[PDB]
């Protein structure tokens, strides 16, 4: 594939913007840059083939560019550690865009084709998770590490009977979530296709409960602890 | 607002494609960059290969038409002559 | 073309030299406006006053004292050393006919009007 990786670039020049459009990359990473809303808008309006976008640590204002019918149907979105990206902003981001042009009939989320979503560090709650569950039927890989409002109940919602996430989720990352405990493992038993559960540095999660989950699931799927509190399929 | 600004008459010559409608009127508050962009729009050119000059010297982007008049055309009969290059 | 990290004008284009344009406040309510001289307009349109008023009724023609015209035009720095003023009398006892400067009149005079958005 083709990736433009300008992570930590302290100066995104017009010449760089132009060069991005010339290449039409599959993936674009502008993490930890000062990309403006104006510049990102400019880009997404000319990158119809963009699939993976990484914006970790960018301003919410810049990120808000994606709240637009111009957003392509992204496969991957990373907005870890975006300051000011909370529940209200997740709603703008995930809900159907309200700048529809009179010659457009798409009234669903422009993130509905998301397969990988990275939200680590964000100050978000179950509200935002309900939106994800509503809008993202193909969600496979979800990163919620370092999120302080992520609880066992959160996992309950994502794995609930009725949801698309129950069966679509394969990989989930809950590293150093404080409010997650061993009982989230019983909810993960509900997941037909789960193959990767990262509970590293979860203080309330025990190697004990993990070793158990392996034996209870052993019947159908063979899981192991490549390392402690990191459950993988074999 | 801008509609009711004082207006300046300009004449634009190429410095060795060409502009047909070379007499221009605009607001005294219009800047070189603005004139350069509308010029480029009409001639179907990218604003990066086009420069505005006076007395064969490039004019700064942010200089207003009034500032050109005051600095280089003071009291002189209309229109104010400029040049453009590609 | 591409914006940079930290980022309503009207241009008239003519093949012909443009008529002069005067910034005059006729009424306090309306405030300053741009105007052409009617006589210049008719010269360029090769047409009598009568025909012009009859066939272009939406064009605003406004008549004021020439003296008042002189007083206001001479207040402009743009007409400070103008041999254009010379053509008028500051102690005139006469009326003077203006035409409001609009897109309509620019079009009627055969110009093309370009707009700039950011």
């Amino acid at each position: 594939g083709t990736r433009i990786d300008l992570n930590h670039c302290k100066s995104i020049t017009p010449l760089m913007l132009s060069g991005i459009i010339r290449r039409q990359p599959v993936s674009l990473d502008l993490s930890w840059t000062n990309i403006s809303k104006k510049q990102l808008s400019w880009l997404i309006n000319r990158l119809p083939g963009l699939r993976d976008l990484v914006l970790s640590g960018c301003s919410w204002i810049a990120v808000s560019a994606l709240c637009s019918s111009s957003c392509p149907l992204l496969r991957t979105l990373d907005v870890q550690w975006v300051e000011g990206l909370k529940d209200a902003q997740m709603r703008d981001l995930l809900s159907p865009p309200t700048d529809n042009r009179p010659g457009q009939m798409d009234n669903r989320s422009k993130l509905r084709n998301i397969v990988e979503l990275r939200l680590a560090g964000l100050d978000i709650t179950d509200a935002s998770l309900r939106l994800i569950i509503r809008h993202m039927p193909l969600l496979s890989k979800l990163h919620l590490s370092y999120c302080n409002h992520v609880t066992d109940q959160s996992i309950n919602l994502l794995t609930a009977v009725g949801t698309t996430t129950r069966d679509s989720l394969t990989e989930i990352n809950l590293s150093d979530c404080n409010k997650v405990t061993d009982q989230c493992l019983s909810f993960f038993k509900r997941c037909g296709n789960i193959c990767h559960i990262d509970l590293r540095y979860c203080k309330q999660v025990t190697k004990e409960g993990c070793e158990q989950f392996i034996a209870e699931m052993s019947v159908s799927v063979q899981f192991g602890q490549v390392e402690e509190k990191l459950l993988q399929k074999l | 607002y801008y509609r009711y600004d004082e207006q300046l008459n300009l004449c634009l010559e190429r410095l060795s494609s060409v502009l047909q409608n070379k007499y221009v009127r605009c607001s005294v508050r219009a800047e070189v960059r603005h004139l350069r962009r509308v010029l480029c729009h009409r001639l179907m050119l990218n604003p990066q290969h086009v420069q505005l000059l006076f007395d064969n010297e490039v004019l700064p982007d942010h200089m207003t038409m009034k500032q050109i008049w005051l600095s280089r055309w003071f009291g002189k009969p209309s229109p104010l002559l400029l040049q453009y290059s590609v | 073309n591409p914006p940079g990290p930290e980022d309503v004008f009207e241009f008239e284009f003519s093949e012909t030299p443009l008529l002069p344009c005067y910034n005059i406040q006729v009424s306090v309510a309306q405030g300053p406006r741009n105007w052409l001289l009617l006589s210049d307009v008719l010269k360029k349109l090769k047409m009598s006053s009568r025909i012009f008023r009859c066939n272009f009724p939406n064009v605003e023609i406004v008549t004021i004292a020439e003296a008042e015209f002189y007083r206001q035009v001479s207040a402009s720095l743009l007409f400070s050393c103008s041999k254009d003023l010379e053509a008028f009398n500051p102690e005139s006892k006469e009326l003077l006919d203006l035409v409001e400067f609009t897109n309509e009149i620019q079009t009627l005079l055969g110009s093309s009007v370009e707009w700039l958005h950011p």
